[PDB]
RNA sequence: AUAAUAGUAAAGAUGAAAUAAAUAAUUAUAAGACUAAUAUAUGUGAAAAUAUUAAUUAAAUAUUAACUGACAUUGAGGGAUUAAAACUAGAGUAGCGAAACGGAUUCGAUACCCGUGUAGUUCUAGUAGUAAACUAUGAAUACAAUUAUUUAUAUAUAUAUAUAUAAAUAAUAAAUGAAAAUGAAAGUAUUCCACCUGAAGAGUACGUUAGCAAUAAUGAAACUCAAAACAAUAGACGG
């Protein structure tokens, strides 16, 4: 009845993905701008591509421990320069 | 041993949201005490929307009614509460989690705990001592 | 023995307060040996160990 | 041992294993 | 023109001291770098010594430590204590394998 | 000894200070200790700390955290600016006064028991006191306490039943009031946060007693007019007052009726005009932040 | 079964609430003050949820030795 | 009682791989007078209207405009494509409703169909689409990929 | 005291044989299993040279004998076989 | 994969190609296998291994109290467990995929790339006991100079830090070493086990033992040679 027809709005957007931008009427590319952003922090394109082929579990488990090895070796490389450029301000 | 039942039961009427949930709480609760079980709370949690539409016994699903059931029986009466709860078409989904009373004998309900109430007793001397 | 201790101990404080002795209490005297019916002898009835340790730890 | 050492030992291994393969075969028609 | 872009200006609290570099742009500068959610721990349920495994059926509060489409956030994202991101990475499990979440 | 001296060095004097020396929240007074070389030692480097500051440095004030590091460098800005904001409210000379009318915290007045009448409001401030305590320290308050409290069990079992008798075989009403009292009173000779770290009075900002006027060369000084700044072109959102700039504190300025014509002209460059503001008054929050409330006063 | 059907109906009424995880409801010290006067009153305790003191001096000749002694001093 | 079939939304749905580029219009159909059938529940009605029928209008491949083999995965062969497909909305009168976009993939077609879109090729779809979304499919785990190209 | 410890180790050993006896494929329960056997050997084996009075009365009310206790033992598959620990 | 629906004429693949009412889209149904984020295999486990959820059973941590009173270490033989492949029997078989048959590439292409895809990969009950089964580093005990970072326990308070004691990891002193380096061991010492004695022949031959089988364990000699190997140095070269 109306009680099913007044409460699909809600239900229509309840059960949400997560993937979805409500277009900008105004700037329509900002919007896809928006959703690109989403993709990226949930590295949706960099999953796709690394389902196409199958990898051995040994050769898997190599490259997620020479990719953490990058970033915390960035994060060490990142607070030696701002020690840098503080040891600079000072006249160090 | 303490255990944790949480069950979303269908809404198949409109008119009387709570009543398949109201039978299936006095079917599970009989089957505890009948088997040497006690019921130490039943915590209802309203209707809310499934995250998805899901799907039980040819039928699908966009919302059911939760609802919580602290019990204590032991290992075997557990195991026949869940099978009938796995066979029910009213229950779309069932989930039985331990509670363990190693440290003390009166737990309350995860939801309850999670508000900082660790104890039944906690909750009933605020609704005394206060109230 | 159907009887409980805590029905039994309510019908000897509730005997002992109202003044009425029925034979279940002559009963009560051999189930327990509790032949005089008191406020003194109901605490020894329910009397815990745990209380002599108390006592001899103590000492 | 280096791998230069290691392949010495794997020519010998596969030669070994390619005559017991030649070994069977012949068993077979000669059963 | 009499406006500026709220990035251009900053606007000092009331009650607080300043000095006169607080007008300049290295002010502005210092404070995006300097711009850290380190409020989130009073705000945050997991940084304040509950189990997040009791919140295993509570989806709403378990809900901000996951992505838009559900992803579990990184220890270095969420700030969590080991134990807490262990703890909190199997209360979402769970809670997506009961229905809720 | 040398340890006697050392704890009466001029570096021992410093309090240690971890605070970060780039702090980017809300700043309501100064966090480290102001540290000032002379010229003559400035010459040569010489702050009284444990290495040479680097030549660089053409400022005579800095603030540090740590003398050495594992970056062999010392911690410290080169920055001594909270005195100018402490100086220029000087020279503003409004006192600062309490909106609560509490008594003068720098007189040792003769207190008595009224605020004392909420001894369950603060007795258990000590345990209920804890909004950022660990979640198993502040759990360590209840089985340390209970132990504690639960030692003076015999001496409430006795001192009820020999003051208060009927108290006990009527209503517990009173009986807890007996409770609050007995334990502070137990309490009182205990040293629990015997010492206090909130801020007392105005934090040392001001040492100036109210009740002096200013006498001038053109007669006694009514209002006292002060150069300031307009931060915003619009109302502090929700709030009646906008804000001002003045003498480093940030205040609220209230208007006669009108906003000036040169607020919508300037819009938001208007900090770039000075104005002439009078002190209205000037109050002290717990927080340790100085209230001070302007007046735009306009050429009329 | 008796409490089992009372509960079910006090659980599942209209009149009653449920807990539906929408906001975070705002308001220990209950909890906290039962424990502190437990601890100073002891067996003399006035809480509903008193703990073995009342119980250890009953079965001790304290609660029914003091009961007497007061009324001996009221008197 | 009576089929009552309206229009309520258009999908754009774009499939972009790496080797072709497929574009599809559909609409979403809804009969107005599912309610007033008979033995009808709350459940069904509300399953009805949270998925409701689709009816495929325009589809098109990079191969429809020309494009044969390896120049089907190219930029400019998504690129006409998604012109052609902005034209045909306008040529059979199917811009009067909403019209929601959904992507699938990340060939070299999705930033090709996104700039005729946000362009001059698009600027009459464009005023009709009201929700953007992506539908690329994810395995957790699943079927075993082939193995790695030794090239 | 080496009796009681034994008894102990007893009690462990008979509920660790019963899960075993139901979950025959849980090698890592089985290899727990079989070094609880072994101590409680290695206990007893000092008992009978501490206290050999006591030590005869211990294995006695145990229900186990001299041999039990001296012979080299490993539980394995023969031993298995020969007492029908899975039964069949 | 099958069916429906409208909707069409190409689709799929590749370096480029070609081999075998569709493709795409929206529904419905079935089947098998796998387990995204978290995630560091951090941790746990004797190793092999182990990361979707719950339950049952079993095992596993620290401190304190009491107790036993050297009951310990190591461990020939022996025993148990042991990836992947392989095999025996019965189910299963989506996807992947030795082989085989085709399409390409190429001077040729028994290949690399593509198609169709059998065994196998899955489950149950077994056989077998092999891997670069690797930290290429057996186990135990006593001991030796520092820093940093986490973790744990404890202590204190002017309540959130501070102070302690262990563990882990990182970088080091000393020491050791052919050096590369190791760093609480590859240091200083002690105890027990395994193993080695030029290269090639050879982990082969023969015999034996075990296995349904493939095989696994054990394991030589003759002939020939004055070689052979490791670390590091400076070059040359690198599609
Ligand atoms: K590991
Ligand atoms: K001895
Ligand atoms: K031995
Ligand atoms: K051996
Ligand atoms: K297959
Ligand atoms: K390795
Ligand atoms: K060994
Ligand atoms: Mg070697
Ligand atoms: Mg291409
Ligand atoms: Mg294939
Ligand atoms: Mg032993
Ligand atoms: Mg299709
Ligand atoms: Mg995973
Ligand atoms: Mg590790
Ligand atoms: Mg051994
Ligand atoms: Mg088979
Ligand atoms: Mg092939
Ligand atoms: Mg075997
Ligand atoms: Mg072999
Ligand atoms: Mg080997
Ligand atoms: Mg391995
Ligand atoms: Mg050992
Ligand atoms: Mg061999
Ligand atoms: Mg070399």
């Amino acid at each position: 009845a109306e009680i099913a027809r007044s409460s699909v709005e809600n239900a229509q957007m309840r059960f949400n993905s997560g993937k979805s931008i409500i277009v900008n009427k105004n700037n329509p590319a900002e919007s896809f701008k928006r959703l690109n952003r989403i993709m990226f922090e949930n590295n949706i394109p960099g999953d796709k591509r690394s389902q196409r082929f199958y990898m051995k579990p040994g050769k898997v488990a190599e490259l997620k421990r020479s990719q953490r090895h990058r970033k915390e070796f960035m994060m060490g490389f990142k607070r030696l320069i701002e020690i840098v450029k503080d040891a600079k301000r000072k006249g160090y | 041993m303490l255990y944790e039942l949480i069950g979303l039961v269908r809404i198949t009427n409109s008119n009387a949201p709570k009543l398949e949930a109201k039978e299936l709480s006095s079917t599970i609760g009989k089957l505890i005490i009948q088997n040497r079980g006690v019921v130490r709370d039943i915590v209802p949690m309203g209707i809310r929307y499934l995250p998805k539409i899901m799907k039980k016994d040819q039928e699908k699903h966009f919302r059911a009614y939760h609802f919580l059931m602290l019990f204590d029986s032991s290992a075997a009466v557990q195991s026949e509460i869940l099978r009938t709860l796995k066979k029910d078409p009213r229950v779309i989904r069932s989930s039985i989690v331990k509670v363990d009373l190693d440290k003390q004998l009166d737990r309350a309900s995860s939801l309850h705990r999670s508000l900082g109430k660790k104890s039944i007793l906690e909750l009933v001397n605020e609704d005394y001592q206060s109230i | 023995e159907k009887t409980t201790l805590l029905r039994d101990i309510r019908t000897i404080q509730d005997a002992l307060s109202s003044g009425s002795t029925p034979k279940e209490l002559l009963e009560i005297k051999q189930r327990y040996g509790i032949q005089d019916f008191s406020q003194e002898t109901v605490r020894q009835l329910l009397q815990l160990d745990i209380s002599g340790l108390e006592v001899n730890l103590e000492k | 041992d280096s791998v230069m050492r290691k392949r010495k030992k794997k020519m010998k291994k596969h030669k070994l294993r390619k005559r017991r393969k030649r070994e069977k075969a012949e068993r077979r028609k000669l059963s | 023109t009499k406006k500026i872009d709220q990035s251009l200006s900053k606007k000092l609290p009331k009650g607080t001291i300043y000095d006169p570099f607080d007008f300049s742009m290295g002010r502005i500068h210092l404070d995006r770098k300097y711009q850290a959610n380190k409020n989130s721990n009073r705000n945050d349920i997991m940084k304040s010594g509950a189990n997040p495994l009791e919140f295993y059926a509570r989806p709403r509060i378990l809900s901000r430590y996951v992505t838009s489409t559900g992803r579990i956030q990184h220890r270095d994202i969420t700030g969590l204590s080991a134990k807490n991101q262990r703890r909190l990475s199997k209360a979402i499990r769970r809670c997506q394998a009961i229905g809720l979440m | 000894t040398l340890a006697e001296l050392l704890g009466r060095s001029r570096i021992a004097q410093v309090a240690n200070n971890h605070k970060p020396l780039t702090y980017t929240g809300k700043k309501f007074h100064p966090t480290h200790q102001i540290i000032e070389t002379k010229p003559s030692t400035l010459y040569r480097q010489e702050w009284g700390l444990k290495s040479a500051i680097p030549s660089k440095i053409k400022s005579r004030y800095l603030v540090y955290n740590d003398l050495d590091t594992l970056e062999r460098i010392t911690t410290f800005e080169p920055r001594g600016g909270t005195q100018w904001n402490r100086l220029r409210f000087q020279e503003m000379g409004v006192p600062i006064v309490s909106n609560i009318g509490r008594q003068n915290p720098f007189f040792k007045y003769i207190s008595r028991p009224e605020d004392e009448s909420h001894a369950k409001l603060s007795l258990f401030k000590e345990m209920k006191g804890d909004t950022d305590i660990s979640p198993a320290a502040m759990k360590k308050r209840l089985k340390k306490i209970t132990a504690l409290i639960r030692s003076f069990q015999d001496e409430f079992k006795e001192w009820l039943v020999e003051n208060h008798p009927d108290e006990l075989k009527l209503n517990s009403n009173k009986l807890e009031d007996y409770v609050v009292k007995f334990l502070n009173k137990k309490l009182e000779t205990k040293t629990n946060k015997k010492f206090n770290t909130e801020i007392i009075g105005t934090g040392g900002l001001s040492y100036s007693l109210p009740g002096k006027l200013k006498n001038s060369p053109n007669g006694v000084i009514q209002r006292t007019v002060v150069p300031g700044r307009i931060l915003n072109v619009v109302k502090e959102n929700n709030d009646n007052k906008w804000l001002a700039a003045i003498g480093g504190f940030v205040a609220d300025v209230v208007f006669f009726q009108s906003p000036p014509s040169s607020f919508n002209s300037m819009g938001d460059f208007i900090r770039m005009k000075t104005f002439l503001f009078e002190i209205l008054e000037a109050s002290m929050e717990k927080n340790g932040s100085v209230s001070m409330h302007a007046r735009l006063l306009e050429p009329q | 079964e008796s409490q089992l059907l009372k509960k079910i109906d006090k659980v599942f009424n209209d009149e009653t609430e449920e807990f539906t995880d929408a906001y975070d409801v705002t308001s220990g010290n209950t909890t906290l003050q039962t424990q502190i006067n437990n601890a100073i009153m002891g067996s003399l305790s006035n809480e509903k949820f008193f703990d073995i003191s009342l119980v250890d001096s009953y079965l001790n000749k304290d609660l029914k030795n003091i009961s007497n002694k007061i009324d001996s001093k009221l008197n | 009682y009576k089929p009552k079939e309206e229009v309520v939304k258009y999908i754009l749905h774009g499939k972009f791989t790496k080797n072709n580029t497929h574009l599809t219009f559909s609409s979403v159909v809804e009969d107005k007078n599912f309610h007033k059938n008979k033995g009808l529940t709350y459940n069904d009605t509300m399953l009805y209207y949270l998925n409701l029928p689709q009816k495929v209008k325009i589809s098109l491949s990079t191969g429809c405009l020309g494009f044969r083999k390896a120049a089907r995965g190219e930029y400019e062969a998504a690129f006409q494509t998604s012109g052609r497909m902005f034209e045909l909305i306008k040529e059979k009168n199917m811009l009067n409703k909403d019209i929601e976009v959904v992507m699938d993939d990340f060939g070299k077609g999705r930033a090709a169909f996104i700039s005729a879109l946000v362009g001059k090729e698009g600027a009459s779809v464009v005023k009709k689409v009201v929700k953007i979304s992506d539908a690329t499919k994810l395995k957790f785990g699943g079927v075993r990929s082939p193995k790695m190209r030794r090239l | 005291s080496s009796e009681v410890q034994a008894a102990c180790m007893t009690v462990r050993i008979q509920n660790m044989a019963n899960h075993i006896k139901e979950h025959r494929k849980d090698f890592a329960n089985t290899r727990n299993l079989r070094i609880l056997v072994q101590q409680r050997q290695a206990i007893l084996r000092y008992l009978k040279r501490d206290n050999p009075e006591k030590y005869y009365w211990t294995i006695q009310k145990l229900g186990l004998n001299d041999a039990a206790i001296t012979d080299e033992f490993n539980m394995d598959r023969r031993y298995m076989q020969d007492y029908e620990f899975f039964g069949d």
